[PDB]
């Protein structure tokens, strides 16, 4: 209750953590390793666990 | 009102649902004004005013 006290949202919003998220997990099925080192090349799952 | 001779609400440390002993007795709410900090977004003093 207001009491000289308050909070301060997050910069980033759930919905824009999630969406970071989304991102990194299709990097890492549809692209393996690659994706965080330059371009992303895509590569069938069994060959990337191969 | 809730009961005669205890009337002054307090919900959990400062709230004090009462203003401080109405005769008319009851009591809704206690919310007069509450109101936060301020800050200035500036893109620099060299680039604009
Ligand atoms: C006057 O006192 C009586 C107490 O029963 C009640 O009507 C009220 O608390 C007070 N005010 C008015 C306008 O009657
Ligand atoms: C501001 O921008 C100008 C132009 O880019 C630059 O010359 C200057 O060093 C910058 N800083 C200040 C404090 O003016």
């Amino acid at each position: 209750k207001f009491n000289g006290l308050t909070v301060l949202p997050p910069l980033l919003t759930d919905e824009m953590i999630a969406q970071y998220t989304s991102a990194l997990l299709a990097g890492t099925i549809t692209s393996g390793w690659t994706f965080g080192a330059g371009p992303a090349l895509q590569i069938p799952f069994p060959m990337q666990m191969a | 009102k809730f009961l005669p001779f205890q009337q002054f609400g307090r919900d959990i440390a400062d709230t004090t649902d009462a203003v401080r002993d109405p005769q008319t007795l009851e009591i809704l709410d206690i919310t007069p004004c509450s109101f936060g900090g301020v800050s200035v977004i500036t893109p620099g003093t060299n680039t604009s005013n």
